[PDB]
RNA sequence: GGUGUAGUGGUAGGAGAGCGUUCUAAGGGCGUUGAAGGUCGAUCGUGAGGACGGCUGGAGCGCUUAGAAGUGAGAAUGCCG
RNA sequence: AUCCGGGAGUCAGACUGCGAGUGAUAAGAUCCGUAGUCGAAAGGGAAACAGCCCAGACCACCAGCUAAGGUCCCAAAAUAU
RNA sequence: AGUGAACCAGUACCGUGAGGGAAAGGUGAAAAGCACCCCGGAAGGGGAGUGAAAUAGAUCCUGAAACCGUGUGCCUACAACAAGUCAAAGCUCGUUAAUGAGUGAUGGCGUGCCUUUUGUAGAAUGAACCGGCGAGUUACGAUUGCAUGCGAGGUUAAGUCG
């Protein structure tokens, strides 16, 4: 009893190709060329996921620097105040005032320069 | 007017007639919630208290439970004849907001 | 276990006291299971064959040289990965069919039987007698005692017409009652038996 | 037991193994035999004792 | 079923459990009011993989349970086109 | 941990502390002993870097604290006392 | 695939010779196989007709990929690129309806796949590309684990009827 290898390859590889769609050239269209690329991106794809938490970190830590020495300060000094006073605020709300709401952003700097006044 | 609470393991920011997800809550939908922690409550006048602001409270209705888009996972090494993979969709409850401390 | 008893169309004309160790003994699954693999591979005829390297009308030269010729050094143009070529590890002529046990035999017979009789699928009659074979007679008959489903009709024995008369009919299988086998009983939905044809098959089975 | 039913004993029928099928089922690519040597080849070994 | 606690990199290699192809049996189904195959889609599952809809096509094919295997391809300075 | 049984693979190692021989107390040299990493190990530091320093990836997050190493600009954090 | 050979095959073809040796199946239910006209030397094409269907017209069932073209939504002539991945304005659409689809200036990060190696991006090895084919099988013995029937016992071989 004889078993054809019919139509199992074909569903397998355009599984693939769909996957390249958008890529360059020969690396869209021919099987072997898309199998590599498309494992690179699996690579990829898995690093960058990580790699993203550290980048929006960098950015709101940098707004916060630029706001702040607006405000007579500076970030590590900043940060030191508002833990010696009991605030809990992200780095991404603190950006985002820093960027919407002055008054807010000064309001806590003000807390910030009296807690390490003592 | 702004308020920010801790939810999930993070924080937003809220407001009155705006919609937000969040992680996954153990209440079915068209039922009520109360975020108890709030930060600061912005809005005219801040209230920038330590940890929580004293005796603010947020009111919601959930609306959906749902499922976020699919992450596939895929890991191999070089020359050495082995991969592995996998696939995952993460739970989410959407919430509307009402009724920012009164 | 008692059965009722049936004539060419009538009535409950009292019942049969079978016996207790061929019709009432709790049958045993695993048993019939292996009876009926043991009976289907039993049927084959494993008549396949295919042409390994050898055998294939071909070639012992070597069809270029082993070096210089910038190519791949190839043995014969009928090598399993040359188009034409032949057949690695194919079908070969086997048997297929093996033995159990006897007394393994003998308890999945009677567990099917006995399977039978627990559910009222047995039915017997005193006697099935034709002048003539008739089809047409052995449908009335067979409607006569409301049997809607496959039946295995188990007759005795130099009882021609009515084996003549059941042929036929798409629902229906004629055995004679010494010439059951496991595979006949399982695939019918009831038995339509004899009197006497249950008497000899209880001399049989004993 | 009807024909459309069938169910063996538990424990009683096994199913294969199948070498040079692929990497991730254990057995591809060499099939359990090792890197190289006399014992890696078809027909390799050599004789009891 | 709850709840706690602990664990979950991996080549050679051992152990477990599954996905898909073709054919046999029994059962229950579909089809010129259009089967298989082909093409497109923004769909589902932890993986191999599974559906539904459009267009093409013109006569056969699924599903359940068990069985049997010429049962899975990217590489051999492979063979044919 | 020990005892009985089924199935293996390995018998080309490499560098870095430490302590010895051969060498010229030369070699990314060679041959032994003892510990680690690599082999079979991704992630941060060392410009780039198998084997050095920190640390062992089941998965999701636009949350938090630290290690080695750092805070004038490239490039995150003191133009600190 | 199955005979080398489903077809005018031990043929065409190759060799002084002995000898070696292929490729090549499918319109439609029925030839109803396109009368007549127009462009053109013809080939070929466009109407008109046959037919359920001609994009079933003889290179005739279905008609995949490589490869070659035509039309368009978005980008591109100061820029060093294993070609993607993560972040993202503008433009163009509107789906198995849901945290929608295509393209994308600009910014961070990033030396293919396989084999053999102490060790590889390797200036070590293989592959032009696409499709098909292409590798732990069976017979008879020996041993262990699991499963079933009998149990101080268990079991038949050749053969005879079927």
């Amino acid at each position: 009893a004889r078993v054809k290898g019919g139509t199992v390859t074909r569903k397998r590889r355009k599984k693939v190709l769909k996957l390249a769609k958008g890529y360059y050239g020969s690396k869209h269209t021919l099987f072997k060329s898309a199998k590599e690329q498309v494992m690179n991106s699996y690579y990829y794809a898995f690093r960058d996921r990580r790699q993203k938490k550290r980048d929006f970190r960098k950015l709101w830590i940098a707004r916060i620097n630029a706001a702040a020495r607006m405000n007579g300060l500076s970030y590590s000094k900043l940060m030191h105040g508002l833990k010696l006073a009991e605030i809990d605020i992200n780095r991404k709300m603190l950006a985002d005032l820093a960027v919407n709401d002055a008054a807010a952003f000064t309001a806590l700097a003000e807390q910030a320069k009296d807690a390490l006044s003592k | 007017m702004y308020a920010i609470i801790k939810t999930g393991g993070k924080q937003v920011k809220v407001e009155v007639g705006q919609a937000i997800y969040v992680e996954k809550l153990n209440v079915e939908a068209g039922e009520k919630v109360v975020f108890d922690e709030v930060i600061l409550v912005g809005g005219e006048s801040t209230k920038v208290g330590a940890p929580t602001v004293a005796g603010a409270t947020v009111e919601g209705t959930v609306e959906k439970h749902g499922k976020q888009k699919k992450v596939v996972t895929f890991q191999y090494k070089p020359k050495k004849h082995s991969h592995r993979k996998q696939g995952h969709r993460q739970p989410y409850t959407k919430v509307m907001i009402e009724a920012i401390n009164a | 276990p008692n059965v009722a008893l049936f004539k060419q169309d009538g009535t409950q004309n009292g019942e049969i006291t079978l016996n207790e160790e061929i019709f009432g003994i709790e049958p045993n699954e695993s048993v019939v299971y292996d009876a009926i693999i043991m009976q289907r591979a039993s049927l084959r005829q494993g008549t396949h064959a295919v042409k390994n390297r050898s055998a294939v009308r071909g070639g012992g030269r070597k069809p270029w040289r082993q070096k210089g010729t910038g190519r791949a050094r190839q043995g014969s143009i009928r090598s399993p990965q040359w188009r034409g070529g032949g057949v690695v590890f194919g079908p070969t002529p086997r048997s297929y069919s093996y033995k159990l046990p006897k007394k393994v035999r003998r308890l999945a017979m009677k567990s099917v039987l006995s399977d039978k009789v627990a559910e009222n699928n047995l039915v017997a009659v005193e006697g099935l007698s034709f002048d003539a074979p008739k089809t047409k007679e052995f449908k009335q008959v067979l409607a006569n005692l409301s049997i809607d489903t496959k039946v295995l009709v188990v007759l005795e024995n130099g009882n021609d017409f009515a084996a003549l008369s059941a042929r036929n009919l798409p629902n229906v299988s004629v055995v004679t009652s010494d010439n059951v086998s496991v595979l006949d009983v399982v695939s019918a939905n009831k038995v339509l038996a004899t009197q006497t044809a249950l008497t000899q098959i209880e001399e049989v089975l004993a | 037991m009807k024909l459309h039913e069938l169910k063996p004993a538990e424990g009683s029928r096994q199913v294969r193994n199948r070498v040079g099928r692929g990497t991730s089922s254990g057995n591809g690519k060499t099939a359990g035999r090792g890197q190289k040597g006399q014992k890696a080849r078809s027909g390799g070994g050599v004789r009891l004792g």
